[PDB]
């Protein structure tokens, strides 16, 4: 019987943890790659403002 | 002599039902309990099954144990359902789910002590309690699993008073679950060590009986469970009625098995009913010794008869008897082992049962009960080779091992059988 109980609970445990470890593996995965379309976008915006800071260094000529 | 009856789950407490009807039909009691017979041999030996309550109302001295509540609900509804004391219902909500582990080692073993609290304030009230008698069947998880518990709890507790059990066998002429042959196997070794006697009802047998030879196309249980009622009835005259001989359980135990483990009797019972003719004592041996009136789906002229008794019931002449029995026997004498000197042995009841004029009840313990227990095994391995259906069992707790165990020990006893049928 006590077998029996140590299954059940070692089931439990495992699909516990097992789930715990997918969700925070999505998380951490979905997190980076939002983080590296908001950089992208960020350099981006950068080269356009690189390329605008360039305009004024030829009509001062 | 007291005797403390139990049935366990739907098939035990569905015969011990019908067993309890036709005995208290018998001995006159009513189903509210009241004696309204007309006969004192009625009376002689009614304590040996019944209490006597307040009002000296006779109440049988059973204990229902299922681990769901619906046979049992039936049961207090039936027939005889107001007769069984109402503190002797115990049951759990769950069930088994024909599930031998879940009988005898989960949920059982959650309400085995209740049920021995029952047997306990049954047993304290017996002036000499004899022993036990339990109907139950091997191929569930309630009557099979927890049934076999509560005997080795009993023995615990009672280790020095007789356990005989009438067990029915399953089959898959008749069969609710293909897993029938794994409990019927875990519990026949518990058989082996702790009942003094169990009475192997074949349900093939009883299927086939009711089809071939009553002629009934499509046989319920109700009409196997009525042969067993019968047979249940003659095992036990000898006990319930006052003409007879003086032998307890013990005595007649002693003189029936020759070897501890060899204790599976075959039951036989003649005529099969479900007529008006007065059936005459040499048909009635005869029957009774024929195969097709067996209970136990084995041939006894594959085997030899280690011991055998006979209970006739009805109003003839024991002379007549006693010339057909010798008949019988010197007949067909190559079937009896001649290292038991006169092993067969007749009772003859001057009251007959309720239908029949002359009956014959046939225990026989003969080696051929070898090809039930090779049959189960077959089913058995069958399956175990291929570990098909184990994950209910590991389920609940068991190990691959504990079956291996429960097959070596029921070839072993195969082997035992073989042992004593070779014997010169
Ligand atoms: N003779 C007889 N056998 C039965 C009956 N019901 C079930 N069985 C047999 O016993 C097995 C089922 O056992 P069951 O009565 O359910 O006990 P449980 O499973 O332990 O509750 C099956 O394999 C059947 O062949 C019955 O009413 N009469
Ligand atoms: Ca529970
Ligand atoms: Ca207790
Ligand atoms: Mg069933």
């Amino acid at each position: 019987i006590q077998k029996a109980i140590e299954e059940n609970n070692n089931f439990i445990k495992m699909a516990k943890e097992k789930l715990a470890q997918k969700m925070e593996s999505n998380k951490e995965n979905r997190e980076a790659h939002l983080a590296a379309m908001l950089e992208r976008l960020q350099e981006k915006d950068k080269h356009a403002e690189e390329v605008r800071k360039n305009k004024e260094l030829k009509e001062e000529a | 002599r007291e005797i403390v009856h139990i049935q366990a789950g739907q098939c035990g407490n569905q015969i011990g039902a019908k067993f309890w009807e036709v005995i208290s039909d018998e001995h006159g009691i009513d189903p509210t309990g009241s004696y309204h017979g007309d006969s004192d041999l009625q009376l002689e030996r009614i304590n040996v099954y019944y209490n006597e309550a307040t009002g000296n109302k006779y109440v049988p001295r059973a204990i229902l144990v299922d681990l769901e509540p619906g046979t049992m609900d039936s049961v207090r509804s039936g027939p005889f359902g107001q007769i069984f004391r109402p503190d002797n219902f115990v049951f759990g909500q769950s069930g088994a789910g024909n599930n031998w582990a879940k009988g005898h080692y989960t949920e059982g073993a959650e309400l085995v002590d209740s049920v021995l609290d029952v047997v306990r304030k049954e047993s304290e009230s017996c002036d000499c309690l004899q022993g036990f008698q339990l109907t139950h069947s091997l191929g569930g998880g309630t009557g099979s699993g927890m049934g076999t518990l509560l005997i080795s709890k009993i023995r615990e507790e009672y280790p020095d008073r007789i356990m005989n059990t009438f067990s029915v066998m399953p089959s898959p002429k008749v069969s609710d679950t293909v897993v029938e042959p794994y409990n019927a196997t875990l519990s026949v070794h518990q058989l082996v060590e702790n009942t003094d006697e169990t009475y192997c009802i074949d349900n093939e047998a009883l299927y086939d009986i009711c089809f071939r030879t009553l002629k009934l196309t499509t046989p319920t249980y109700g009409d196997l469970n009525h042969l067993v009622s019968a047979t249940m009835s003659g095992v036990t005259t000898c006990l319930r009625f006052p003409g007879q001989l003086n032998a307890d359980l013990r005595k007649l135990a002693v003189n029936m098995v020759p070897f501890p483990r060899l204790h599976f009797f075959m039951p036989g019972f003649a005529p099969l009913t479900s007529q008006y003719r007065a059936l005459t004592v040499p048909e009635l041996t005869q029957q009774m010794f024929d195969s097709k009136n067996m209970m136990a789906a084995c041939d006894p002229r594959h085997g030899r008869y280690l011991t055998v008794a006979a209970i006739f019931r009805g109003r003839m002449s024991m002379k007549e008897v006693d010339e057909q029995m010798l008949n019988v026997q010197n007949k067909n004498s190559s079937y009896f082992v001649e290292w038991i000197p006169n092993n067969v042995k007749t009772a003859v009841c001057d009251i007959p049962p309720r239908g029949l004029k002359m009956s014959a009840t046939f225990i026989g313990n003969s080696t051929a009960i070898q090809e039930l227990f090779k049959r189960i095994s077959e089913q058995f391995t069958a399956m175990f080779r291929r570990k098909a259906f184990l994950h209910w069992y590991t389920g609940e707790g068991m190990d691959e091992m504990e079956f291996t165990e429960a097959e070596s020990n029921m070839n072993d006893l195969v082997s035992e059988y073989q042992q004593y049928q070779d014997a010169t």
